[PDB]
């Protein structure tokens, strides 16, 4: 038993509108810089869809997480510690900058320069940012297939569409799409960690944040490979990795993320999770996939139990922070409300970045049909978003965990509207699924009125806990270049000292 | 022709060790952020495949070959330790030329690998063919000398090097001077490494074969 | 040293974890300072964006190393009440882009000229000192001026100086303004919501010189005709924070998520309190992805679903089982129970005028304009004029209120709805039927064109001694839609299965919707209204009001909206969202952007009618008047082209004219003088005898077309402008794309109002000058580009109809390089017109022709019908059947110090709009002391107007919606019109005064206002209506009430006096082109659909890096997989779109969820990236636009008519596309003439 903490998310794709506006808001912050402009840390992908890199959900094709041996034990899909590194000189599942898209720009210039007397108007034409040769024709993008964009045949090797008929949604009638955002998991039981020769990718203590030490990093690019979300991003001109940090430098003010303060549809929670950081190998590795999800639950820790306040204490949880552990949304939608299900529990990682599936017009039917349990708005089974799909998304597979988080979303609107319209009080849905009164009205408090304070609950990263931040107050930012920040040992070759620290000891004690 | 002798068997020597060293240990504690191997597998997989992997486990025979070649009687004379050499490491050395040369054959035409490769990367990797070209040439000059007297010289000479003995230049009495580029193109390469993408090599991950899966970092 | 730190390696390892999984290290992370530092900034500023987008999104705008970075929402608005979310973070994909531009490589840096043009004007002022005359010699040359226009789009561009622009821009406007006339001068920029200041100062230049402000809301076919003809209302709508009390909503045509994105949280949250939601889409578009049911009608086709809903809530609601809430809101707020005349025909009678208070003999003790009041009976069958109609509100006071009373006795009535039961004979009615008429593309139903229904009438004594039947609107509007009352009438239904004059079934086989589902909702929708009092909404957009017929489909979904009693509710109405129209503190801003402080009347000119003309679209129209009459009209009464009558709607006073004259408006008092007349009189006099004519008469003579046109914040030679192709042959006078033959090639008939000559007029415009911050296509054709400003680099004000906050634009950093904000650059401008006029032009005098205006005394014009002066049908009677022929001064000289401080017509004459005015010296005591006054000059001791943030606080203090002090004095005017107190709506916020620089400290809230009919209250969310409804205030309709049936002449034979429905028109632009320049690859004609973007704002953004690259990197058009497969279109195929009005080229999107019929062309994609070589025209290949052609409706050139009178973007015509057909093929050749020789040839 050791508690660890780390701010989680939950996204409600119910609310997401496909609007990119947090994959923009990041991109302009991180990853303008030449090397990771084709790189999206946060990219929204509609589906059905094969995504970015192309078919990433392919785990035969990219070889991508953990496989449970025979004798239980996790080992990556990669190969264990030996074959991976007999892949090193060229890795043979590594994705291509092809089944990204090739970065381009335009010669928007040659609209200023064109001389006089041309024979046509002037055009900017697409450049290559690879290679700074003129591109006869763009043939790909991050978000190529946005709304539908190919033909179904094409969009429909979505690898979630396994162990469905999918005929029936090429007809116009049964058409559906939904918006599917994503960043890094930071995940409990990361793959990229895993997977990496160096030893330089790493989870942070004190919140869960995984990175990449760019010092460390030596470019052995098997991280890549590892992940099987592939949200790592080779930056192809300094020869590292890099990838979503999680926006560190704000969560450890207590600040939300970029992406999360900039969703315009409100739909990203925030939310701190207290975990037992000696259940995840027994977790992760558990049988059945379909298990990993209620597996993970159990290694969540319950904020109110003061068994866990004094563990927690015990293990150097700041006091700030288990207070947030307990006003925290994210636990309410993915331990309580369990309206939030975890993305592809089955590569065995153990994700932090949960979703609310959607809910979607009704099927097509025969006529106007007829009420339903909740009168005229939509009954669980009449939603035309395939179940199964979602449930090969979501939860390995099984659809019990995303039928009762549809149907329980679907209840409270039935009990709300038998409130704001009728004036009545009708609990028939909610009973239905288990939910109170009570907890109906807190799911709408956070799902629908949404209050700022209430999506974001983000603790202090407390930067002054083992370490001096004093002297760091007084001297960070001073970038003249001492040579001695990075490394715990005084003695430097250039016969310097740190800006930031104090050299002369005190002779009184 | 003894100036030039002496200059470079007895004193470049010292000079191109001395900035591989000092060079390897400034560049990894002042600049961590361009230690990297600087794939560039990624803007073009074609052929990476089969050219790295015969240029790296063919240069990694012949640097075995020659560590304990040069560097370490009954069970061993010399003229048995020429021979494997000369087959064991011919083989190696006829794989990583041709990784080598379609590496480079890449690095100059692959326009994606061209238009993002730095200088150096083109010299090293040139240096690099070059030198193991040299190294198979050797192979029917000391096929003259199948008693080891060859290799004898050659390993005299590197072994003083190695214990700073004076005079390490006269163990090459008369070898064939193919032996002598080799050695000076090769001693060369150690005066680049600290400023290539040669320095990769210092980090093999030899560590990872036993290390825990998951890594955490406390508050530091 | 991190070399000796590994050596720790040991030491560092702390406890293992799991079992051996996992290890604890104690290792240095100095590093993550690497990213820390990059997120660091230099400081943060409040700013907006300057486009049209009705986001208004207040965002934080990053400055690190002294340069602009990034940049995140604001999220401080003021929070709304607790049981509703709030409005952060707002924003969207486009908005979170804009940091770009501000270093990217299609900056504009520096004033750019055309070589050729820059060459032929140093040449001119070497052997011209005067630069007036230096551009005579230029222009006067027609080789000359040749050379430089056929130079436009062509390359060539110079860097220039401000010194050298701004010289030559006065010289040209000097000239022009002399030799033919200020209205010769005009400017173009829409929607001033996104930035007042910005829009008011190119507007304020021009206003002061006499130049012609161009509208926008109409040009772009956002004006919903409908609104001004239901409400006498421009556009009012909900906030979005008010659907959140909506418990029914149906999003109609909109797509919420990609065009309303900062606003689609209050739709997809509103569904978790039990509202639930229908999105009406033919497409599966990203809102269907958000409703709880998807209704796919034909693109175009939608009044057929709404006129069966409506038929369907009628039945149940309204007769079978009588909603009394309904009953009451239709009895008190619509015209129902108003009386209609019948007109005797040939076996029938058809639905005449409606009775006026004039008619009867007792004039019903109406001795105010009786001819304007509308009567009704109570319930005791007694004849009545009810209080409200438009014949209360001038001329007398206190009765203009919606208070159910007796316009006579002042005691209160109940007015009676149908005369069913109370009828001395039943009538036969016909109503016109086109439900069988259109194209191959739509289905039809084919009935009678005019169908007979038996109303119930009474017959009259009128005030003549003739005798006439009456019935009322309502009995009339119940047999539009078919509803059998117990007459046995033939064309009413038996059932909802009946294939009928409106049914479930008749719609089911127009639509293809399931008339099971057009019931089902109907019921659902009505029922919810019904529970709630009003709570039902629609949300609809441009996929409805873009269509020729926009009227037909909005008075579709409005009718539904009043017989559920939804408008003027909180939760409930008609919610038009569209361009970003709403500029709150409007009547402070006015007098700002046209200089009413200095003179009055400015120039407004309505776009459409004005590019019909000028751009001469109309020598290739196609569409006739006579084929969109009624069947039972007059065919001969209404001969003539589509321009003809629109023409005899400027003499008439009805619509405004640009430019006016056919002579020089600045000589006709000079020549009144040696008349021995007044200037008016003798232009009336001259009008008569035809010495002076309009120039819409003859448009190509050489005198009557601009010459120089200032284009800012807008695209207009890209994106916006429809016809483009024209445009650049008649405007530009360069290369164009058309296809099609003129009238005089097909030999078609000439109009008879303007006169016609075989070879059209080209290259009308002299001069193009356009300001932007990167080169637009607009820019790529222009004479000058002047580098302005970005909305990060300049302070400025924006509001809109989706929330009420007031937030500013705000310098990050000064403007880049040489740019400069758009005030700075017509404030130079200005400055040197004011030197360079120096003895060409001084104290002027100015005829100018207003047309009658809507919310003055004068909207009460033609009462009974329409009299055409110029046939001798009446006098010219100036302000009544003709335009206003005003008088006003013009001190060219002084134009600067004018521009730059606030004039003494705001203390003279006082302020005001929307029918009411009050005084504002107070606010003008104030301006001074908060701007500063003129030392000495001309405006000496008047307020000063430097900054842009002097002109930003003008509009503060001066709007009542941003001074509570203004705010009661204005519900203090409106309050002696109703003669009930309304000033209690702003007494409680009598002492706020919205200051600039509090609003970047914080978002404020405006105040409610007489300006807007919603309130900004604690209690209640903002919604339109609510004040006619709650106060009893009157819409500034002739009934005074929601106006149901359009009585107005040209409406009745139009046959849209009532809603009916209309298939989309044919704009045959297809069929002449079709395989006459065939490439090998088969050709297919499609709907050509151009919604807006989700890569862009219109065009702008389209050329934004992030844009293109989360879209598909460049134009692109979307098609069904159906009719790609059958073209051979793969995904991303190269394609040609084109027809008669010309071509464009792009790349396909082969997709789902696109029904076979129709394609899309996401609106503006542009003309400067990605764009190969047309197989069509031999030339770089063109837009969206490059395939529309504008078409006008007469029905919206109505004027002097209560309601429908003339406003600046109040009335027009509107710039409809979505009828448009083209003709769509794989390309072969991709041919890209740039020299490269990188083309490429598709296969097959
Ligand atoms: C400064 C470093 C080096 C030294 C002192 C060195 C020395 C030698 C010597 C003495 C021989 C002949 C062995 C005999 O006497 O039988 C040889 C052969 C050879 N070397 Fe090197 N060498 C060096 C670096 C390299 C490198 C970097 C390469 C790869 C490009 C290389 C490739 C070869 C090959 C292919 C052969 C011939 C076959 C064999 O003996 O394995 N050498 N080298
Ligand atoms: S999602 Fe993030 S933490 Fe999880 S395996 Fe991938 S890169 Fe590592
Ligand atoms: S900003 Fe929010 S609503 Fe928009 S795409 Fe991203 S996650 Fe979805
Ligand atoms: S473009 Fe409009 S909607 Fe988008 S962020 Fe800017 S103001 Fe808001
Ligand atoms: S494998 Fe490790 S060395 Fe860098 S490229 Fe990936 S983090
Ligand atoms: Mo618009």
């Amino acid at each position: 038993m050791k508690i660890r903490s780390q701010v989680g998310m939950v996204l409600n794709l119910d609310k997401c509108i496909g609007c990119h506006t947090c994959s923009v808001t990041c991109k302009n912050v991180w990853t303008s810089r030449e090397g990771v402009e084709y790189a999206w840390f946060n990219n929204v992908e509609t589906k059905p869809g094969q995504g970015f890199p192309t078919d990433w959900e392919n785990q035969e094709k990219y070889k991508g997480g953990w496989i449970r041996k025979i004798n239980g034990k996790l080992q990556p899909r990669m190969g264990n510690r030996a074959m991976l590194l007999g892949k090193i000189f060229a890795n043979p599942h590594l994705p291509g900058i092809d089944d990204y898209y090739e970065p381009f720009d335009f010669d928007y210039q040659n609209l200023h320069t064109a001389p006089e007397g041309s024979k046509s108007q002037p055009i900017a034409r697409p450049r290559s940012l690879i290679t700074g040769e003129r591109m006869a024709k763009i043939e790909k993008g991050p978000n190529w297939e946005d709304d539908l964009g190919g033909e179904f045949d094409k969009l429909a090797k979505d690898k979630n569409f396994d162990n469905i008929q999918k005929a029936m949604y090429s007809q116009f009638e049964n058409t559906f799409m939904m918006y599917l955002p994503r960043l890094c998991e930071h995940c409990l039981n990361p793959a990229c960690v895993a997977t990496c020769p160096s030893g330089a990718i790493y989870k942070r203590e004190e919140d869960g944040i995984v990175l990449i030490d760019q010092d460390k990093c030596r470019g052995w690019r098997m991280c890549i490979t590892g992940c099987p979300y592939k949200k790592i991003y080779f930056n192809w001109k300094s020869g590292k990795s890099e990838k979503c940090i999680f926006c560190y430098p704000r969560i450890e003010a207590g600040q939300p993320t970029v992406c999360s303060e900039t969703c315009v549809g409100r739909i990203r929670y925030l939310g701190v999770l207290l975990y037992d950081a000696d259940a995840i190998e027994r977790a992760a590795s558990t049988e059945n996939e379909k298990d990993l999800y209620q597996r993970q639950l159990d290694v969540f820790l319950d904020p109110n139990d003061p068994k866990v306040i004094e563990q927690a204490i015990k293990d150097g949880i700041p006091l700030s922070v288990i207070e947030a552990a307990q006003q925290s949304p994210v636990y309410k939608m993915a331990m309580e409300w369990k309206l939030a299900l975890p993305l592809h529990p089955e590569y065995r990682t153990l994700p932090m970045v949960w979703y609310v599936p959607p809910l979607s017009p009704i099927q097509s039917a025969a006529d106007a049909g007829e009420l339903g349990s909740n009168g005229i708005l939509p009954d669980v089974e009449s939603l035309r978003i395939p179940v199964q799909y979602l449930a090969n998304l979501l939860t390995a597979g099984d659809t019990k965990p995303v039928l009762r988080a549809l149907k329980r979303m679907l209840a409270m609107r039935h009990y709300k509207r038998a409130e704001t319209v009728d004036g009545k009080v009708d609990t028939r849905a909610l009973e239905e699924v288990g939910l109170t009164e009570a907890q109906a009205q807190e799911m709408y408090r956070y799902l629908a009125i949404a209050n700022y304070e209430d999506r974001f609950v983000v603790p202090s990263s407390h930067r002054e806990l083992a370490r001096e931040a004093f002297p760091e107050k007084n001297g960070c930012g001073f970038t003249f270049g001492d040579g001695c920040h990075g490394s715990d040992t005084k003695f430097n070759l250039f016969n310097s000292r740190r800006i930031d620290a104090i050299d002369v000891t005190s002779k009184t004690e | 022709m003894q100036f030039l002798n002496m200059f470079f068997f007895d004193i470049y020597p010292y000079i191109a060790g001395a900035v591989f060293l000092i060079g390897s240990w400034l560049r990894y504690d002042y600049g961590q952020y361009t230690w990297r191997a600087a794939s560039s597998q990624m803007l073009d997989r074609k052929g990476m495949n089969l050219a790295s992997n015969l240029f790296h486990i063919g240069i990694l025979g012949i640097f075995v070959g020659h560590f304990f070649g040069m560097l370490t009687e009954a069970w061993l004379p010399i003229e048995v330790k020429q021979k494997m050499a000369m087959f064991a490491g011919g083989a190696s050395g006829v794989l990583c030329l041709i990784g080598g040369v379609l590496l480079l054959k890449r690095r100059l035409f692959s326009p994606r690998v061209r238009a993002t490769t730095t200088g150096a990367d083109i010299l090293i990797l040139s240096l690099l063919v070059i030198q193991c070209a040299l190294g198979l040439l050797t192979i029917p000059f000391s096929a003259q000398h199948m008693d080891g007297s060859e290799m004898m010289k050659l390993v005299g000479w590197a072994q003083s090097v190695v214990t700073f003995h004076g005079g390490a230049s006269q163990h090459l009495d008369g070898v064939a001077f193919i032996f002598r580029l080799h050695l000076v193109l090769g001693m060369t390469l150690f005066l680049l490494f600290p400023f290539s993408r040669l320095i990769h090599i210092w980090s093999v991950p030899v560590e990872y074969l036993t290390r825990k899966y998951q890594l955490v970092r406390a508050r530091h | 040293s991190k070399f000796l730190d590994r050596f720790r390696y040991f030491k560092q390892k702390g406890e293992t974890f799991a079992d051996g999984h996992g290890q604890l290290l104690n290792t240095n992370r100095d590093w993550e300072d690497g990213y820390r530092q990059r997120w660091q900034h230099d400081k943060i500023v409040r700013s907006t964006c300057g486009v049209n987008c009705t986001g208004s999104c207040s965002w934080k705008i990053y400055v690190k190393n002294g340069l602009v970075t990034w940049e995140t929402q604001q999220t401080d608005y003021p929070r709304t009440r607790p049981d509703l979310p709030n409005h952060e973070p707002r924003g969207c994909p486009r908005g979170a882009s804009y940091s770009w531009y501000l270093y990217s490589a299609n900056r504009l840096k520096y004033p750019m000229m055309r070589k050729r043009l820059m060459k032929m004007w140093r040449e001119a002022k070497a052997l011209h000192s005067d630069p007036v005359e230096a551009w005579a010699s230029i222009i006067e040359d027609a080789d000359k001026a040749k050379s430089f226009k056929q130079a436009r789009g062509r390359g060539g561009f110079v860097r220039s100086s401000w010194q050298e622009v701004n010289e030559l821009i006065a010289a040209s406007n000097v000239y022009t303004i002399k030799n033919y006339g200020p209205d010769r001068v005009a400017g173009f920029s829409p929607i001033p919501a996104m930035s007042m200041v910005s829009y008011a100062s190119g507007a304020r230049y021009l206003s002061l010189i006499g130049g012609t402000c161009l509208s926008f809301y109409d040009w772009y076919c956002d004006l919903p005709p409908a609104s001004p003809q239901t409400w006498g209302e421009q556009t009012d709508v909900p906030e979005s924070a008010d659907w959140y009390n909506s418990s029914y909503i149906i999003a109609w045509g909109s797509n919420v998520p990609q065009t309303r994105t900062p606003d689609a949280h209050f739709f997809t949250e509103v569904r978790y309190k039990g509202t639930k939601t229908v999105a009406v889409t033919p497409d599966y578009a990203e809102i269907a992805k958000l409703c709880d049911l998807w209704l796919a009608p034909k693109q175009g086709t939608d009044a057929a679903m709404a006129l069966a809903m409506g038929h369907v809530m009628l039945r149940e609601f309204h007769l079978d089982n009588p909603s009394q809430y309904f009953t009451d809101y239709v009895r008190r707020y619509t015209d129902m129970p108003m009386l209609v005349m019948l007109e005797e025909r040939d076996g029938y009678y058809a639905a005449g005028r409606m009775l006026r208070a004039a008619d009867l003999v007792d004039a019903l003790g109406q001795e105010n304009n009786p001819e304007w009041k509308t009567v009704a009976f109570n319930t005791n069958g007694e004849m009545v004029a009810p209080n409200g109609s438009i014949g209360f509100r001038w001329g007398e006071k206190g009765k203009w209120n919606l208070e159910q009373r007796d316009g006579k006795t002042g005691e209160e009535t109940e007015l009676q709805l149908s005369l069913l039961g109370s009828q001395d004979e039943i009538a036969e009615v016909g109503f016109p039927y086109f439900g069988g008429d259109g194209t191959e593309h739509f289905n039809k139903v084919e009935l009678e064109n005019v169908l007979l229904h038996k109303l119930p009438v009474k017959r009259l004594q009128l005030a003549d001694g003739s005798t006439a039947l009456v019935t009322t609107v309502y009995d009339l509007t119940l047999a539009n839609y078919g509803l059998e009352r117990g007459l046995n009438d033939v064309n009413c239904a038996t059932s909802y299965d009946d294939v009928k004059a409106y049914t479930p079934a008749w719609a089911e086989q127009i639509t293809g919707v399931s008339r099971s589902q057009i019931i089902r909702i109907a019921r659902e929708f009505a029922d919810n209204a019904d529970k709630t009092h009003g709570r039902s909404m629609i949300i609809v957009g441009a996929g409805l009001n873009h269509w020729y017929h926009l009227d037909m489909n909005y008075r579709g979904l409005i009718n539904m909206l009043i017989f559920c009693g939804c408008v003027g509710q909180s939760g409930g109405g008609w919610a038009h969202y569209v361009g970003q129209e709403k500029l709150r503190p409007q009547t402070g801003w006015q007098p700002l952007a046209f200089a009413l402080d200095w003179q009055r009347p400015a120039r407004h000119m309505n776009s459409t009618s004005y590019f019909y003309n000028h751009s001469s679209q109309w020598r290739y129209e196609t569409v006739t008047a006579e084929e969109l009459l009624s069947p039972m009209a007059d065919k001969s009464r209404y001969t003539g082209h589509l321009i003809d009558f629109n023409v005899r709607a400027e003499r008439m006073g009805w619509l405004p004219s640009a430019p006016q004259l056919g002579t020089n408006p600045l000589t006709i008092a000079g020549e009144a003088e040696k008349a021995g007349m007044n200037p008016v009189d003798y232009t009336v006099k001259s009008l008569k005898e035809g010495s002076i004519r309009f120039a819409a008469e003859q448009p190509e003579n050489g005198k009557n077309h601009p010459r120089n046109l200032f284009i800012w914040r807008s695209n207009l030679l890209g994106s916006s402008g429809k016809g483009h192709e024209f445009m650049l042959k008649y405007l530009l006078g360069t290369e164009h794309g058309i296809q099609g033959k003129d009238l005089g090639q097909q030999g078609g008939v000439k109009p008879e109002e303007v006169d016609w000559q075989d070879n059209g007029l080209e290259g009308k415009l002299d001069l193009v000058v356009t300001l932007d911050f990167r080169l637009s296509s607009t820019c790529l054709y222009s004479d000058i580009i002047l580098p302005t400003a970005t909305w990060y680099e300049k302070d400025d004000m924006n509001t809109s109809d989706m929330h009420p906050f007031i937030h500013p634009l705000s310098a990050a950093v000064d403007p880049a390089w040489e740019a400069k904000s758009d005030w700075e650059i017509y404030k130079a401008i200005a400055k040197k017109f004011s030197e360079v006029c120096v003895g060409h032009l001084g104290k002027e005098t100015d005829i100018v022709t207003l047309p009658i205006q809507h919310d003055s005394a004068a909207e009460l014009a033609q009462p009974l019908d329409v009299k055409d002066w110029k046939k001798g049908e009446c006098d010219l009677i100036p302000g009544k059947t003709a335009p206003h022929i005003m008088v006003v001064e013009r001190d060219y000289p002084a134009t600067y110090e004018r521009f730059t401080s606030i004039g003494p017509l705001m203390e003279k004459i006082g302020n005001g709009g929307k029918g009411i005015a009050w005084n504002t010296q107070s606010e003008m005591d104030l301006l001074r002391k908060l701007n500063y006054t003129k030392a000495e000059g001309p405006a000496k001791g008047q307020p000063m107007l430097n900054t842009a943030i002097d002109a930003a606080e003008m509009i503060l203090t001066l709007a009542p919606e941003t001074n509570g002090q203004v705010a009661v004095k204005a519900w203090a005017a409106l309050s002696e019109f109703t003669g009930r107190d309304h000033t209690h709506l702003a007494l409680n916020k009598e002492d706020e005064k919205i200051r600039f620089r509090d609003i970047q400290a914080q978002p404020r809230k405006i105040i409610s206002s007489p300006t807007w009919s919603g309130l900004e209250d604690e209690h209640v969310s903002y919604n339109a209506g609510y004040t006619n409804v709650h106060e009893l205030i009157p819409w500034r309709t002739l009934s005074g009430r929601q106006q149901l049936y359009q009585d107005h002449q040209w409406m009745r034979d139009f046959g849209e006096s009532l809603l009916v429905y209309r298939p989309p028109i044919d704009t045959r632009s297809v069929k002449e082109v079709i395989g006459q320049k065939s490439n090998g690859n088969q050709e297919k004609a499609l709907n050509f659909l151009t919604p807006h973007q989700k890569w862009g704002i219109h065009s702008t953004y389209s050329d934004n890096l992030l844009m293109l690259t989360l879209g598909r990197g460049g134009p692109v058009v979307w098609l069904s997989e159906a009719d790609a497969k059958d073209l051979g279109i793969a995904d991303n195929d190269w394609i040609e779109v084109f027809n008669s009005n010309g071509a464009l080229t792009a790349r396909a999107v082969v997709s789902q969820r696109v029904p076979a019929g129709m394609t899309m062309m996401y609106h503006a994609q542009e003309r400067i990236v990605n764009l190969p070589g047309s197989e069509i025209t031999q030339q770089r290949g063109g837009i969206h636009n490059s395939v529309t052609r504008i078409t006008p409706k007469p029905t919206h050139m109505i004027g002097g008519y209560a309601h429908l009178a003339y406003g600046f973007n109040y009335y027009g015509t509107v710039g409809s596309n979505r009828d448009e057909f083209v003709v769509v093929r794989k390309m072969k050749n991709i041919d890209w003439l740039d020299g490269e020789g990188n083309d490429q040839v598709q296969e097959s």
